[PDB]
């Protein structure tokens, strides 16, 4: 399904598994490092050892996670980059 | 008084790309992005700017500065930044340096996507500007550009720079802009005449 990532207090990659996101609090993103499941808003505060503590972070809202989680850079252009992009928009638009 | 409230100069690494874009007072908000409009009234578009020195690696960063930032002037000359990009924007401002809690120019501020932060206060600038001015006045012995750093904003578009990153100075980032607030620049030219 979805190859996902974020660059918050470090960076992290994961797997969005659409079929599991069936409630605002449903851990549906799985870290591609610890392999654990994360609810979209907790996944955004989960970087692995990537730290980034000598830079001041302004406006980080965990609730603003729909602006943080992005589609992997794994550009296979064609209509998969667009198809999966449209499915990522659907995930975002659902419990708001 | 200021015909324009600020003028913006774009850079890719240490080369200035395009002509310095001047923002008119009739325009409080201005957008800096990477798309179409090769002209620009309240839109400084970077997507159609040439640069012989541009490298494939720089082109890659330009594709990520999507909707870019929005620079907003409030009141007499206070500035705010709105990150419309999918990627955070890194700013350099003495205002934040303080508000944050750190020493003068000793912090890089990561402004997150969709965030809307105030990055410059005119008064705090005018006060602080008089301070260091009189401070230098006090250098007695016997037998100025340091002041315009306070009236300036530097911000990087997709790549941070500092202790936490592979880049030492903003001039190593693929695409950033330098902002001269004119109103604050006047006060500078006033704190000296009036001094
Ligand atoms: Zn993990």
């Amino acid at each position: 399904h979805m190859r996902v990532y974020h660059e918050c207090f470090g960076k992290c990659k994961g797997l969005l598994v659409p079929e599991l996101y069936s409630s605002p609090s449903a851990a549906c993103i799985q870290c591609l490092d610890c392999r654990l499941m994360y609810p979209p808003h907790k996944f955004v505060v989960h970087s692995h050892k990537a730290l980034e503590n000598r830079t001041c972070h302004w406006g980080f809202d965990s609730a603003n996670w729909r602006a943080y989680i992005l589609l992997s850079q794994d550009y296979t252009g064609k209509e998969e980059q667009a198809r999966l992009g449209r499915c990522l928009d659907d995930v975002k638009e659902k419990f708001d | 008084a200021p015909e324009y409230w600020c003028s913006i100069a774009y850079f890719e690494m240490d080369v200035q790309v395009g002509e310095t874009f001047k923002v008119p007072s009739s325009c409080p908000i201005v957008t800096v992005d990477g798309y179409v409009d090769p002209s620009g009234g309240d839109r400084f578009c970077l997507g159609q700017l040439s640069n012989v020195h541009r490298t494939e690696a720089i082109e890659r960063a330009r594709l990520h500065i999507g909707k870019g930032v929005q620079l907003e002037c409030k009141g007499e000359g206070d500035v705010w930044v709105r990150c419309l990009s999918d990627h955070a924007v890194f700013v350099q401002s003495y205002y934040l340096d303080r508000e944050a809690g750190r020493a003068p120019g000793d912090a890089v501020h990561k402004i997150y996507p969709s965030a809307y932060i105030k990055v410059f206060d005119l008064r705090q600038c005018h006060r602080q500007m008089q301070q260091q001015a009189a401070t230098a006045q006090a250098a007695a012995a016997a037998q100025v550009d340091d002041l315009r750093r306070l009236c300036i904003l530097r911000m990087s578009f997709v790549k941070g720079w500092g202790p936490d990153y592979p880049r030492q100075s903003i001039k190593e980032t693929p695409c950033w802009i330098e902002i001269h607030l004119h109103r604050a620049l006047q006060l500078l030219d006033e704190v000296l005449h009036t001094m």
